[PDB]
């Protein structure tokens, strides 16, 4: 009937490093190679990937646990979560308005159709938007969504991971804080727990089919040649 | 292999 | 006494592929990341370097004779010459009023203190401007320009080469057209041959400085994942 | 190794 707190600790800690990793202001945008509207949107989403992977490595760090890890083990969650955690972490930016991702300016405003001027097709492209809307209309706490995202990260039945049981564990109380946290604090959450579990099966099968049209472009070296070496590092099939 | 990856981890 | 056809047909090929990949309005610079004045300026110049590799690749594919070298001795003069050509083809940007590199552009105007704001000290930018502004001194017309650029990619003496042969043959009929334009069609140039090969020797040792503090970049992956895959692939030290 | 490289020279 009421949170412990060793449960509102890691609360506290996840929604810390998430503030430290998530920049409201968007201000780094203006590093990336610019936006073009031949695959004109992979410079500027490649630069904005490869900057977001080094976000989520950071808020990775400071998952409980997730630092005692064996490195080969923390390499195998983020090689494998990582493009689910930033479609998780961009949904912050998605507008139901716009049906789109707005980032505090109008180049950094992300349609579908640029999407697919980063060599995507709508296979993946419609499910991401779908997933991104469902997901918004959830009206997560900030509280829950820095919960899922690290529920997500730390999930055991990914490839390469070696340590089932630990991550499984970590894994484990991180969803009975999450389970706790509606049951208290959120009204009327009867359901919300049910589907946040099933957001993370979407991501899965988005994972799925990101993970097969990047193969295309990582094929094509006049493609792969515009991504970043990180982007390059963490997508590619390098098994530690 | 994942030179960067082991930087950034720390 | 006079130039021949086939030494004529040799310049207008090599003016042509260089007109065709150096393009004057600089109008492709504003599609790098930005230059930013921690190695503030590495992003932007390694932007900078990887387009200038393509299009060297793209003046070397029209030199009389590279098309028909193996894949390997291609790479093998690439590799070793990139960066030579680079700060050869740099030339017809630097202004002896500012000692600068000048791109149509004020955030795209390159000076010294730019380049030690992406990982390089003066022991390489000294030497590299004193050449700049050396080679400016001579006042080469574009033929000469072009034909320096050639002879300095087609040189044997580099790493990995196995047709020495073949490559000095064509070097040595370039290095014959080369004299003998200056011979009939460059005015007062009785000394300016033997101030051109003095300046291919200058390259090697930028070369080899550059190669160098290159070295700490690509030893440090915080600097490395700055670079393109391009950067990498060129300056690299993989062997065919 | 050098697939890019590969890939310009065509
Ligand atoms: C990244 C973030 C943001 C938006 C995310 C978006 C919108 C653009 C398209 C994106 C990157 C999807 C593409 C399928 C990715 C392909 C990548 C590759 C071309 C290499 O295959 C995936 C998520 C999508 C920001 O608005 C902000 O919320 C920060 C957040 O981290
Ligand atoms: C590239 C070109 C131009 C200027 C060249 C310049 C000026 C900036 C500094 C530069 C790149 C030097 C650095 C030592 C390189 C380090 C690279 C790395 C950080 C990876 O170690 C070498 C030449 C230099 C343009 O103005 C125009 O003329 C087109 C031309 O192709």
């Amino acid at each position: 009937h009421m949170l412990s707190d060793e449960q509102m600790q890691i609360i506290n800690s996840l929604v810390e490093a998430h503030h430290k990793t998530y920049d409201d202001s968007y201000s780094d945008f203006v590093r990336f190679r610019p936006p073009v509207r031949r695959l004109s949107m992979l410079p500027h989403l490649a630069d904005l990937v490869s900057y977001s992977i080094q976000k989520v490595i950071g808020f990775a760090k400071m998952i409980p646990g997730f630092r005692d890890l064996t490195a080969e083990d923390q390499i195998a969650l983020l090689k494998s979560s990582a493009i689910e955690i930033i479609m998780l972490r961009s949904n912050q930016s998605f507008s139901l308005e716009d049906m789109s991702w707005s980032c505090g300016g109008p180049d950094f405003k992300y349609c579908i159709n640029d999407v697919t001027k980063a060599g995507h097709t709508l296979e993946l492209l419609e499910p991401l938007v779908k997933f991104q809307v469902g997901l918004k209309k959830l009206k997560l706490h900030e509280e829950e969504h820095v919960l899922l995202m690290a529920i997500c990260l730390l999930s055991p039945d990914r490839p390469g991971v070696q340590d089932h049981v630990r991550i499984e564990a970590l894994q484990d109380r991180l969803c009975d804080v999450l389970q706790a946290y509606i049951r208290i604090q959120h009204p009327g959450g009867r359901l919300l727990y049910a589907k946040m579990i099933q957001k993370l099966a979407d991501l899965r099968s988005l994972n799925e089919e990101h993970s097969k049209q990047y193969r295309s472009l990582s094929f094509q070296p006049e493609h792969s040649m515009q991504l970043t070496p990180l982007v390059l590092e963490v997508f590619g099939s390098e098994v530690s | 292999k994942h030179k960067i990856l082991h930087r950034l981890l720390q």
